[PDB]
């Protein structure tokens, strides 16, 4: 009960709340004045109940009615006030915010944060139980927004400001009034709130922080968000704003790791070292220093690998004696992914003609790739040598040294393009293979140009009734990937009459499944025009129109996480009706990669997937592993792992095959000792078929990649930076892999050549602004923020002390423990550049 | 100018020498006249070298201005492990 304080402001509120029952004049100025001076006490103070409010609990019908007649002017906005305030404990919604509405304004930080917020809560329910079918209302809610803002960010509240300026679906206020200390907090804010918040409005408020970090110049972060935003319009402007030219050598080194080739004009300084930056030619030199600081410059040889000393020897001298093509092209694939970019192989250099003398038709186009895949990123170092390979006897293998080209231009460019040079001439091939050869080439050292001259030059491919299906699915795909997540409408428009021309008959072909390919290659990351796109397929039969929907479906909304183009993916998967199951395939790698990109989605789409697993049927268990091979590239999850190794022993060889590539994948380059030994037991127990052992050495290969230097990861910048590229060549691998034993097994192991266009490397190499390479003690640990919005950056736990370079695990960042010197990207990844502190004294 | 192009010609990397350089060439002499310049200015074995020029191969038989080559054109210069014509025998033996 109440007390004697309680008592007497009990009876006192009642006396004044009483007075009000007839009309004289010193009523209500007077009662009115009491109320506002109690309530405005109470309110303007710590959290304490609001003692009057608690007291008064009347009704105000009375006081509604009254004022509707007494007093036009202030009184009426004093009651107003007053029973805003009481409704802001009670349930009066709509009229708790008309009060404050046409009330009196005076200002809502006259009453305190509480009022503030109950305010700005009630104003998102309005706008967003308000429409289009009038504005009349939403001027003053904007003019409400207009002094709920700053309050918010004076007071440290920039959550309700950032959520209020959501729901009014306006957020232009926050240019003009973000504050250098704050500016941090409402950035992270939002770039952690669009991978969530469904279309349209993630790219508003994407471009929103995007004008923000340009606002208070964090050129860096624009950046970020320009590539999140995928627009090169904003990214000139932004590389024209960058008068910093240390900024500007960092900006190229991360155009260079997304893969981003923009020209630029000779009227900034600079231009060439910005250039040869970009074109990354400097990273294989770096890399050899990496090597070379880990003592890892030996090479490896898959007898090793595989460690046949440990292998129980059950047959002895009498079957080991005899060597098959696929182990020999598994070997290759060995030989070349594991002591990959080292620059030096001591099976493939030494005594190459000889090691490819053994090998039938396809194995010498594999071979022939996997000699340049051997050296990476040295384009004259790797043509140097793949010259006389390309001069070979079977010149049925040409095709393969075009691959070694196309595979080892990539990740790099040359003023002279010896890779266009070289395949101008071949592309017009008429024979299969060369025509194979030069295409996929040309696509592998061009991911990601999207030059107009090379789109051109493979136009008429496609219009080609003599090339087979197999030159045309690699064409498309090669289209696709050079113009990754552009939506250009002459690639768009070409695939699109090459497949309305094509036949039923063969259509029905698994080579036509890479017709989508390339047109949905095009198409990464923007959901928007894909109605046209559905609209256009549609005029195609089922079931691949079907079929043809769905890719497009998964490559529109590629980590976008819209929930309900999963849902009619799962509702497509769940549907129990061989062709019928592709649909069911291609929508599960659909909720793979949309699931992608946020990991809260994509651990759910781990116990979705197990529950596909063990409750769906057998085209579903086939095309489950790929999906799980696309969640966690380069990411070895123990509890997927596991999976994966369950399922290695499923009596389905086809989900054998596909959860061992599922292996490869996920557990690429981390060298995982555990994994090595499952993948040993599992050739082991599978020794006898000649393709689980193939997939096996193959996964062997993709977890020893580099030595363990390597990865396959999409994702870049704290996993928030996507890859085109990466995502593409992903992709085309894993639809091939939708049919391992046509494609994967038949005549198309250089599709898997393609993960080399995702492969990109790890290192802590770090540069002053002259770009030598300068040696910091880094903090490394995980990032597993012990703070909630606080806008830190993870709070990096765990910490261990290294000398760069370093390498660094999947999950796991660093930060630079010495104030000497300054990041001008605050994202430790890659090769950056320090700044010498000046603010440091000795 | 006076019918003359400054040809920006790239060294291999193996050749530690300037990535980049400026070469004063004429227009009207053929591919194996380019070879050997190339191969007298920077100290390499014409035999034992391709030039790539102009985003195409270099035709040894057709003359710089009907192969594309003009002004301000790069020129990729790679080093040959073994000569063109003793490459092709070489590996086209072995069958």
């Amino acid at each position: 009960e109440l007390s004697e304080e309680d008592k007497q402001l009990q009876d006192e509120l009642e006396m004044l709340v009483e007075r009000l029952g007839e009309k004289d004049t010193s009523l209500y100025r007077p009662a009115l004045e009491e109320l506002r001076r109690q309530i405005r006490s109470s309110t303007t103070s710590m959290t304490s109940v609001p003692k009057p409010l608690k007291f008064l609990r009347p009704h105000y019908g009375k006081l509604k009615e009254i004022y509707e007649n007494m007093a036009p002017g202030e009184n009426k906005r004093f009651a107003a006030d007053i029973i805003s305030v009481l409704a802001m404990t009670m349930s009066g919604e709509r009229e708790c915010l008309k009060y404050r509405l046409v009330g009196s304004q005076e200002e809502l930080a006259s009453w305190g944060h509480e009022y503030v917020r109950h305010l700005a809560g009630e104003v998102a329910k309005e706008w967003q139980e308000l429409d289009d079918a009038e504005k009349v209302q939403r001027e003053p809610l904007l003019t409400l927004v207009k002094e709920i803002v700053p309050y918010n960010m004076a007071h440290n509240a920039e959550h309700e400001a950032c959520d209020l300026l959501m729901e009014i679906e306006q957020v232009d206020m926050l240019e003009k009034d973000i504050d250098e200390n704050a500016y941090a907090k409402v950035c992270l804010y939002l770039t952690s709130c669009v991978n969530y918040v469904p279309e349209p409005e993630n790219s508003a408020l994407l471009r929103c922080a995007l004008g923000v970090f340009r606002k208070f110049s964090r050129f860096p972060e624009a950046l970020r968000l320009a590539l999140m935003l995928n627009d090169m319009e904003l990214v000139e402007d932004i590389f024209t704003s960058c008068k910093d030219v240390v900024v500007q050598k960092q900006m190229a080194f991360m155009l260079g790791r997304h893969g981003v080739f923009l020209e630029l004009s000779e009227d900034v300084e600079e231009y060439e070292d910005l250039t040869e930056i970009m074109s990354n030619v400097q990273l294989n030199s770096n890399f050899l220093a990496l090597a070379r600081e880990l003592d890892i410059m030996e090479p490896k040889v898959p007898d090793d690998i595989y460690k046949t000393h440990l292998e129980n020897n059950r047959f002895g001298g009498s079957g080991s004696q005899v060597d098959s093509a696929r182990m020999n092209l598994a070997s290759s694939f060995v030989n070349g992914f594991v002591n990959a970019a080292f620059g030096q192989d001591k099976l493939l250099t030494d005594d190459g003609n000889k090691w490819l003398y053994k090998n039938k038709d396809h194995g010498m186009l594999s071979a022939a790739a996997s000699l340049g895949m051997i050296l990476l990123w040295d384009v004259d170092g790797g043509l140097t040598q793949i010259d006389k390979y390309l001069y070979s006897s079977e010149d049925y293998i040409k095709s393969g040294a075009l691959l070694a080209c196309g595979i080892v231009n990539s990740g790099v460019r040359n003023e002279c393009d010896p890779a266009l040079a070289l395949l101008s001439d071949y592309v017009l091939h008429n024979s299969n293979t060369m025509r194979l050869g030069s295409i996929f080439g040309l696509g592998l050292a061009y991911a990601g140009s999207n030059r107009e001259d090379v789109l051109t030059l493979l136009l008429p491919v496609m219009g080609d009734s003599k090339s087979s299906m197999e030159v045309a699915g690699v064409t498309a795909l090669a289209c696709g990937m050079i113009a990754v997540g552009s939506c250009n409408g002459d690639v768009t428009s070409t695939i699109l009459q090459t497949i309305m021309e094509k036949s039923e008959t063969e259509l029905k072909d698994t080579y036509a499944r890479w017709l989508p390919l390339g047109l949905g290659l095009n198409h990464l990351g923007k959901g928007e025009a894909i109605e046209a796109i559905l609209a256009a397929l549609e005029v195609v039969s089922e079931p691949f129109r079907s079929f043809a929907n769905t890719l497009v479906d998964v490559c529109a909304y590629a980590g976008s996480g819209n929930v309900l183009k999963v849902q009619q993916l799962l509702h497509i998967c769940s549907e129990h009706f061989a062709d019928m199951g592709a649909h069911q395939g291609v929508a599960v790698l659909g909720i793979a990669l949309i699931a992608m990109g946020e990991e809260i989605g994509a651990e759910m789409a781990l116990r979705t997937f197990g529950h596909l697993l063990r409750y769906g049927e057998p085209t579903l268990r086939r095309a489950v592993p790929l999906a799980l091979a696309l969640i966690s590239v380069s990411n070895p999850r123990l509890n997927i792992l596991d999976t994966l190794s369950k399922f290695s022993h499923d009596a389905d060889p086809e989900v054998s095959y596909n959860s061992i590539f599922a292996m490869g994948m996920v557990g690429s380059g981390t060298n995982n000792a555990r994994l090595a030994a499952m993948l040993r037991q599992l050739a082991q127990y599978h020794a006898k078929d000649p393709n689980n052992l193939f997939m096996v050495r193959l996964a062997q290969g993709l977890t020893h990649l580099g030595k363990g230097t390597l990865t396959l990861c999409p994702y870049h910048s704290d996993r928030q930076l996507m890859s085109q590229v990466a995502v593409a060549g992903l992709l085309t691998v894993l639809v091939s892999f939708l049919d391992v034993r046509n494609i994967i097994l038949g005549k198309s192991h250089y599709v898997l050549y393609g993960l080399v266009a995702a492969m990109q490397p790890r290192m802590l190499v770090t540069f002053d602004e002259e770009l030598r390479p300068l040696p910091v003690s880094v903090r490394v640990g995980q990032a597993v923020d012990v703070v909630g919005q606080a806008g830190k950056p993870k709070t990096i736990t765990g910490f261990q002390t290294h000398t760069t370079p370093v390498l660094l695990a999947h999950g796991e960042r660093a930060e630079l423990a010495t104030e000497e010197f300054l990041p001008v990207t605050p994202i430790l990844e890659g090769f950056v550049i320090l700044r010498k502190n000046p603010n440091y004294d000795l | 100018t006076t019918g003359i192009a400054t040809i920006e010609v790239f060294l291999p990397p193996r050749l530690k020498k300037d990535r980049k350089n400026l070469l004063e060439t004429r227009l009207h002499i053929t591919g194996r006249e380019l070879r050997s310049k190339i191969a007298e200015t920077f100290g390499l074995q014409e035999n034992y070298i391709k030039i790539v020029i102009n985003k195409k191969q270099l035709q040894l038989g057709k003359t710089l201005e009907e192969q594309g080559v003009a002004h301000n054109v790069k020129a990729m210069v790679l080093e040959l492990k073994q000569s063109e014509e003793d490459a092709r025998k070489n590996f086209q033996l072995e069958e």
